[PDB]
This record gives structure tokens, sequence and C-alpha cells, in this order.
RNA sequence: GAAACUGCGAAUGGCUCAUUAAAUCAGUUAUCGUUUAUUUGAUAGUUCCUUUACUACAUGGUAUAACUGUGGUAAUUCUAGA
RNA sequence: AUUCAUAAUAACUUUUCGAAUCGCAUGGCCUUGUGCUGGCGAUGGUUCAUUCAAAUUUCUGCCCUAUCAACUUUCGAUGGUAGGAUAGUGGCCUACCAUGGUUUCAACGGGUAACGGGGAAUAAGGGUUCGAUUCCGGAGAGGGAGCCUGAGAAACGGCUACC
């Protein structure tokens, strides 16, 4: 079927190749998962030496990092709002990796009222001492306050779905976040 | 065609020729799994309900579940389906199989019974036929004879008597997945052994944590010096 | 080709078994084990070529199948079973020992020792790593893990186990002026003590070796195998002590020998 | 101890030289760029329903081969129903 | 020489492994019982190492031919970025971008009554010719392609299709 082997190609000086033998299974490719979002459907397809690998089918969560904070979070995966590498994998939200994508937003806030309770966007002691100890690092950055209000956050996946069979990521910020803001989010 | 109809309650069989052609029709346009009233089939099935288990065509091709069409078709057959039996791991082979709608190119028609009738038949109901062997595993013979929980199953093991022309001797099966003082002693031996080796590892740990903390001292009391 | 080949063709064989060229179109090929299959003696050559107590495989199975030998204390019923460098093989009659040691022509030797040097071997550390759970441990030559080593062990220097469990009793570092033994190349069997060693980063480090009675002669890192010091070796050399002489001396005392 | 289930092997060997002209191959390198049954050495006190479900671990149940029978096909290492 | 080995933190998982397996022996301690405790093994079982390997890979080295001088690149050619795929690197493939890459030091094309090598015949030296064939490596199983099972096959005394 697919083949990875360099036989088929053209040489460096642009000559054609005869063929030398047929297709052998330690050289196969084998087709993309193209992962989309909801109703989690993952299969499983069998590589050399055993080694299962796990295609992410149509999954709606993933494990994303607030390197922040130094917290991951379980969260549904809203859509794919960027692709550096095509377009049409924004317009059919095609989960990859390298994928911008947004969130939920939602377990980040639960955990930062936890935390800090600083009743971010729009009881006991116990819990004060250590609010209060906790302070003086409850600013984060005003770009994900503003995603936080806005409910969804921008987040990059660092997972390949169609290998691991999930669709794990970061939220994006710093320059990074300016960046992707920059080129597609905004400005239309 | 020929109807080889099995009562499996008492697991007996026979065959049945119908002639008359005009009367099987009660089976045309049926398929496997379908009930079929046996007064229409014949007069000595009053009342008789048989359903459709199977059936071979003429030149001896198997009726396959759920290929729905009178006429047989080539398939690609795999491990663990019907009317194919792998020769090798993996190996799979392309088979014709009669479909499972039922026509008139049927040969025999294979049909089981599942309600009785009004009368009695020569070789089906009138008669039983013993099962082969009776359970072999522990709890298969105890949920068998279903006396308690807490019950011996060796004098509950059904036992056959075999003669030989002049000694005549019993044989039962052996019973599997009896609890037995072996298996006890086995998983109290893997139970000793994971302890003991744990103990092994913490006291190695623990040595060489004393080697690393004498070196450490030693090797860098003696250089503070210098 | 398609797979792993368990074929091992008469002439491809290793040279240093010394098999005759005709009475087979194959040879033992050595199951995979502790030793590579170039530098290893399947337990049938040794019995059968060398020692001659069977006089076919199928006796050498009769004799294995027995639990009669037993290499580095366990029985090792297989046929082919690849005995290495330093290894030790145990008769269970005949009230013998043996340890693999190539004599000067590069060919493991028929080498008899006693209970007592039997009861150890040595093995060259091949590597120290951090395992799991940051336990260290080292990989000896004879494929043999060993956890919790001394911190001072480093790469190629030599340990002594005690055969009875797979623990450390002793090592010598590699530095100069220690009795080496040549495991590979053209100067298989000879042993001598190191002068020194050339650092050529970016791979293989060389030494030099010089002789009991002065030859010297250089040697790549991976063909060294540290014995002990200069003198007083920690293992029982084999009858010649590695020093090879040449054929002319050699011819010589063969007539002294054969003349009288 | 037939048969059969399970496991392992059947990717070795043997044969031939059609293709193949930087291809194969030879000597020499690298894997800090990976897979590895088997062998050998080492190597799992953490299993709490994804807790106010530890309910059998003196040990959980299903579903089948071989076999008993009814058979189809001219025919194959074809197989159906019970 | 490393973002290495390891180790820690936050979570994640059609929740992987962590012995419901088998054979000989059947001792010791009494709480005297389908009591406790017990050896030598066999078969398995994550992970690391090892071995047998495998796959890719650096440099240099092939016969005749110019009555073959330009070749490659929309259908990837030469690079970049990102992704996908793979056991893994890599235009291996995809999207976008740049216009590169080889060549009289012979590219590209054509021919070979070409499998390569260890080697063989001859041989003052230098050479000439041969090597389908006992060993090594490659390839193939009427021709192609596809695939299952498996650690390992694009297997053919395996399957599937077309000829
Ligand atoms: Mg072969
Ligand atoms: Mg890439
Ligand atoms: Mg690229
Ligand atoms: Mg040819
Ligand atoms: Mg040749
Ligand atoms: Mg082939
Ligand atoms: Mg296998
Ligand atoms: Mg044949
Ligand atoms: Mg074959």
């Amino acid at each position: 079927g697919i083949s990875r082997d360099s036989r088929h190609k053209r040489s460096a000086t642009g000559a054609k190749r005869a063929q030398f033998r047929k297709k052998r299974k330690f050289e196969l490719g084998r087709q993309p998962a193209n992962t989309k979002i909801g109703a989690k459907r993952i299969h499983s397809v069998r590589t050399r030496g055993g080694n299962k690998k796990y295609r992410a089918l149509r999954i709606e969560t993933g494990n994303f990092s607030w390197a922040s904070e130094g917290i991951s979070k379980k969260t549904r995966i809203a859509g794919v709002v960027y692709h550096p590498s095509n377009n049409e994998l924004v317009r059919t939200n095609t989960l990859t990796k390298a994928a911008i994508v947004q969130i939920d937003a939602t377990p980040f806030r639960q955990w930062f009222e936890a935390h800090y309770g600083q009743t971010l966007g729009k009881k006991s002691k116990n819990a004060e001492r250590k609010w209060a100890a906790r302070a003086a690092s409850a600013k984060i950055e005003s770009s994900v306050e503003s995603q936080f209000s806005a409910g969804r956050l921008y987040a990059c996946i660092s997972s390949r779905p169609g290998q691991s069979g999930r669709c794990d990521g970061y939220i994006l910020e710093g320059e990074e976040l300016a960046f992707y803001l920059r080129r597609l989010t905004a400005k239309k | 065609m020929k109807l080889n109809i099995s009562y499996p309650v008492n697991g007996s069989q026979k065959t049945f020729e119908i002639d008359d052609e005009h009367r099987i029709r009660v089976f045309f346009d049926k398929r496997i799994g379908q009930e079929v009233d046996g007064e229409a089939v014949g007069d000595e099935f009053k009342g008789y309900v048989f359903k459709i288990s199977g059936g071979n065509d003429k030149q001896g091709f198997p009726m396959k579940q759920g290929v729905l069409l009178p006429t047989r078709i080539k398939l690609l057959l795999t491990k663990n389906v019907s009317c194919y039996r792998p020769r090798r791991d993996g190996e799979r082979k392309r088979k014709s199989v009669r479909g499972a709608i039922v026509g008139p190119d049927l040969a025999v028609l294979a049909l089981v019974i599942v309600k009785k009738g009004e009368q009695e038949l020569e070789g089906l109901t009138d008669t039983t036929v013993p099962k082969r062997l009776g359970p072999k595993r522990a709890n298969n013979i105890r949920k068998f004879f279903g006396l308690s929980k807490e019950d011996d199953v060796r004098d509950f093991v059904i036992r056959r008597e075999v003669t030989k022309g002049e000694k005549t001797y019993t044989k039962a099966p052996k019973i599997q997945r009896l609890v037995t003082p072996q298996r006890l002693q086995r998983k109290r031996h893997q139970r000793a052994l994971k302890v003991r080796n744990a103990q092994a590892q913490r006291e190695a740990a623990a040595e060489y944590a004393q080697l690393l903390a004498k070196r450490l001292s030693e090797r860098k009391a003696e250089k503070a010096e210098i | 080709a398609r797979g792993p080949k368990k074929h091992l063709k008469r002439l491809a064989a290793p040279h240093h078994w010394l098999l005759d060229k005709l009475s087979g179109c194959y040879a033992p090929r050595p199951s995979a084990g502790p030793h590579k299959l170039r530098e290893s003696l399947p337990l049938i050559v040794f019995l059968r070529n060398r020692l001659k107590y069977a006089l076919n495989g199928r006796e050498v199975k009769a004799i294995l199948m027995q639990r009669h030998v037993k290499v580095d204390g366990k029985v090792r019923t297989d046929t082919t079973y690849p005995a290495g460098f330093m290894d030790v093989i145990t008769l269970d009659a005949t009230n013998e020992n043996f340890r693999l040691v190539y004599d000067v022509k590069g060919r493991f030797a028929v080498h008899r020792i006693t209970d007592e040097e039997a009861s150890y071997k040595l093995g060259k550390v091949k590597k120290v790593q951090l395992g799991k759970k940051g336990v260290p441990y080292v990989v000896t030559h004879d494929g043999r893990t060993i956890r919790y080593p001394d911190p001072n062990i480093k790469v190629n220097d030599t340990v002594k186990i005690d055969l009875a469990s797979g623990k450390i009793t002793d090592f010598i570092k590699f530095d100069a002026g220690k009795l080496v033994y040549v495991t590979g190349g053209r100067n298989l069997g000879r042993i001598g003590t190191i002068v020194h060693k050339e650092r050529h980063d970016g791979g293989f480090d060389l030494v030099h070796i010089k002789d009991s009675l002065d030859n010297t002669f250089v040697t790549r890192l991976n063909n060294v195998f540290v014995i002990g010091e200069q003198g007083k070796p920690y293992i029982s050399l084999p009858k010649g002590k590695g020093i090879k002489l040449s054929i002319a001396e050699e011819r010589d005392r063969r007539r002294a020998q054969q003349g009288l």
C-alpha cells in the first residue's frame, strides 16, 4: 500500500530509478486519522513488533496544561480556530498537532477559585491563610483574563491524536499567544 | 425436499421426505430464524411449530445467516464464522454460500421444533437421546446437581462403567478448578516470594544508602583540609 | 531475509572452533545467550571436539539431558549454549572444572581449574547506568546486570562475581601498569601490562601493552580485559601465559620436546 | 494414548540469477534516528468498586472443539442443523 | 557532545502489567483442623540490559556508448516551516512558501549475450580475461498488485483479485 521507501523518488541528479524490489512491509505507511470533534471513537492499529497505536477519531475532550500555574485540567474542546499547515483543517475542525483550539476555561476557572479565590472574570481561615500566602501570584495576564471573560481559552495541541489516540495541549501564553492572536484569530 | 428436523430438548433427530412440492411453499420466501406452522407443512405436524435453523441447496452449498438472497454468492470468509474452517493462522478464503432466504432450489431444510404438537412422531418425540457426558468443572457439577455450595463434588462426579468382557470398571472425569492443598501451597508460595523479594530489595537499598553515606562523609571530610 | 537465521553453514563458523571441513555441511549455530556467537564456544563443540567425552551430537545431548554439565553454576541443557570468555564449565562426574580462556593462538583452550577458582569469575564492565527507581547497575561482558555497584566502578573495569549470587566481591580499575588480557583482534590470547592509552576523542581508544618479556604491541580498547596487577593475576593463567613465541622458537621447543 | 483445543514452528532451510549500472555489493561508518519473538541477567508488598458495592480468593462463568447422531453435494484437506 | 540516563510535580487513559497455571517431594510447629508454615522446578509476566537480529545510514570504489549535451521541476524536482504517516530519520506524503538540484572531473539517455563480492585462469614485472555455480550479501517463486496472521513475510509447498 502506502510506502515510505525512497526508491520511487527521482535521484538527486534528477534521474529516474529502476525498480529494485517489491514493496516491503517494513517500509509501509498508513492513512491519516483525520481526528474530528465529538462522540469519542478510538481505533487500535497493531504496529511493528506488536506495539499497538491508537487512532483518535472524533474525540471531544483532552488534558490541557496551564504552564504558568503548573496544573493540567481535563477539559473538552470547542473547536479548531487555526492550523499553521492547512486552513482546510480549520474549516473541517480536524484535530492534529500544533492545531490552535478553544477549550472550556471552566475547570481552570474553578481551580483558580479554589487556589486563589479572586472571583476571576464576571470561608474559614484554613483556606484564607492559604489564599493570603498564595497572593501576589493571583495576577496572571490580561490577555488570558479576557479569554476567561469570554468563557473559552486558546490552546495549542501538543499531542498527536493519530498516534497516541489523545488530544492534549497547553494554554497559549505570552509571545505565542500574542502571535497567534495577530495571525488569524484577530483581524478577522 | 428433505427436512432434517431436530427436537432439541431430548436431542432427537430425523429426516422427512416431502414430495408434492406444492406444499413446501409454506417455507418459500422465509429465512433462518423465522417460525413456521406445521399444519401446512403436513398433516402429521398438527400444531407443531418449526423454525428454520439452516439448510443445503442442490450442489450441497450451506446456507449463511444474514445473506438476504434466494441465490448463492461468493464471500471472503474468516475465522470463527460458519461455512468455513481455517487451515492456518489468519487464513481467509473465498467460498460460495447459499443465501439465507428459503427457495425451491434447497435440497435439505434444517428445522428445529420450538413447540410440541398434538400427536407423536415415530422418531422425534417418542424417544430421547441421553447427553454424551456430564459436567467436569467443579462449579459446573455443583450447578448441575444444585444441592448447595458447601458440598463434596468427588462423590457427585458422574461415573461411567465399561465392561471388557471379564471385568467391568468405572471411570469419572478429572474435576477441574477444584480447590486443593497443592493449589493453596502454590498460592502461599507465590505470596511469600513476593514478600521476601520486597524485604530483600529494601535491605539492599538500605545497605547501599549506608555505603553512600560513609563514602560521602569520608571522601569529602578528608579533602576539606586540603 | 524475512527473519532470523537458524542455520550456520560450515566454513562460516568461527575459525577458532577448529572444525573439520568435511564430515558435515553445517556447524552448531550458537543460540542467543550471554556471548556473541563469533566469540562464543558452544557446549557441543567443547564436549565433543575439545574433550572427546562424546562421539557425536547425540551423545552430547545424552550428556546434557542428564544434568551432568553446568555452566556458571546452572545446568544449561542446551546443546548450542553460547559459553564464552571467562565462563566456568563444571562436570559433576570426573570431578573437574574448566575456565574458558583463549590460548595465545586465539582459541579457547581446555584449561582445568580448582573448586575455589570455579566458585567465582571475572567480568568486564560494559556500561554503568541508572536503572528504574534510580537504582544504579553495571553490565558485564557476559550480559549480566548487577544492581547497586561500587560508585568508583567505571566503564571497562573488572569485577569479581561470586557466581553463587550475582554479587560483586572486588573490582580492578583500568589504569596504567595493570595486567590485561586481549580478547579480540590479531592479539587474541596475549597477556601483558598496560603502558599507556591514547585518548582519540571520536572513537577507538588505543591501549599500549607490554608483554612479560618486553614485546610491545597496541590494541583497541574494546579488546582489552583487565585481569589483575603487575604480577599476581586474579585468574589462573592457561599453559603458556600468553607470550606469543615466534614460529622459529616454537619449532625449537617442539623439537627439544619430541627428540628429548 | 488416537482425535481435538491450546502453545510453538512453518519468515529457517533448499533452489535459481529474471530484474538490477551509485542500484546490488565490498571495505569503512552511524543510530544522540528506531523495532526486536527467543536466550541470558536483573526486575512489580501499592490492584480500594474511576470509595461512605471488598460481594468467592479453600479460587468467578460461558462457549466450543474433539465426540453422539440427522444430513447435503458428482466432486476438494467442503461442510449444515441438533 | 544531548531536552541523555534517572528523579520530581499537575493531571490524562475502549485502563497495559502487577500468577484464579502445572509436575515431583510432601518436611517443621501444634491452636488437632477442608490448622499455620514449607522445597526443587515448569510455564508465563510489564520494564531495563544482553544475545540472535532488522531497518535505515557516512565515505570511496562499477562494463560499453556523444550515431546520447544538457537533465530534473504542472503528476516533488532542490530546500524551508508545519502537520500526517512510520518502529523510527527523511519530500516518505500533504499544505504553504522559495527556485532550487545534477552536468564535458561526462550528468541525462541507450546497451549489457550485467546479480555484486570472497575468488578463478593465465601470469618476469606491469597486466589480460573470467566469476550462473559449494561461502557471504541481494532478489525472485508464471507476471503484476494487495493483504491477513505473526517478533519477524508485502510469504507464495499463505490468502485475494486481474492477466
Ligand atoms: Mg532463504
Ligand atoms: Mg517533519
Ligand atoms: Mg519538509
Ligand atoms: Mg541479469
Ligand atoms: Mg558469483
Ligand atoms: Mg522473497
Ligand atoms: Mg510467532
Ligand atoms: Mg514448490
Ligand atoms: Mg518457501
